[PDB]
């Protein structure tokens, strides 16, 4: 009963179709995204490279 | 009399031509130059 | 490597004498003795005969 | 007319540049929030057990 109050309106949001990459690791599904396209098209250094 | 005939070749029927765009131009001796002006915008 | 060492610049240009059992044509005739053919049938399997 | 309507194209492409340089601000700072709270493996792994 608390979950309907804990949802805080994240229920009733219209679902949609998102294109991204996935992977299967054990019992868990993980999504994989590499962000250099949003950083090397603007010619800034990437924070993932340490 | 015994003769040979060499095998003739076509340019467009070779797999080299994936690396070229091919437009036949009728009078190329009438050309001086040509140019392609790129305009690269840049996000920040 | 022996097979691609013989050139094909042949002045006939059209005489197709003998064909294979499937529809292709025989490239050459590899002639040995018996004590070599007896080993070249085991390694290299004969196919059409 | 083509000087006027060629001037309204410039100012939109300067201002679509305005919003879409701010949407990169989201993807920067959200990733910058994660890295402030992301300790490495070798520190966190033996605390996991």
């Amino acid at each position: 009963g608390d979950k309907a109050a804990l949802a805080d309106g994240h229920d009733e949001i219209q679902r949609t179709r998102i294109a991204a990459s996935l992977v299967k690791i054990g019992d868990k599904f993980v999504a994989i995204e590499s962000l250099q396209r949003m950083y090397n098209e603007t010619q800034f250094p990437c924070p993932l490279n340490r | 009399v015994y003769t040979n005939v060499v095998e003739f070749v076509k340019f467009l029927e070779t797999a080299l031509a994936a690396a070229c765009v091919n437009t036949e131009f009728k009078d190329l001796r009438r050309m001086i130059d040509g140019k392609i002006q790129f305009k690269i915008s840049m996000p920040t | 490597d022996m097979l691609a060492a013989v050139c094909e610049d042949t002045v006939f240009k059209g005489v197709s004498t003998y064909t294979t059992a499937s529809g292709q044509q025989v490239a050459g005739v590899l002639e040995t003795t018996d004590s070599v053919m007896r080993r070249l049938m085991n390694l290299l399997g004969q196919v059409e005969s | 007319f083509t000087e006027y309507a060629g001037a309204i194209k410039t100012i939109t492409s300067a201002l679509q540049f305005g919003m879409d340089a701010l949407e990169r601000g989201l993807v920067d700072t959200v990733l910058a929030v994660k890295l402030r709270h992301a300790p490495p493996v070798f520190i966190l792994k033996t605390l996991g057990d």
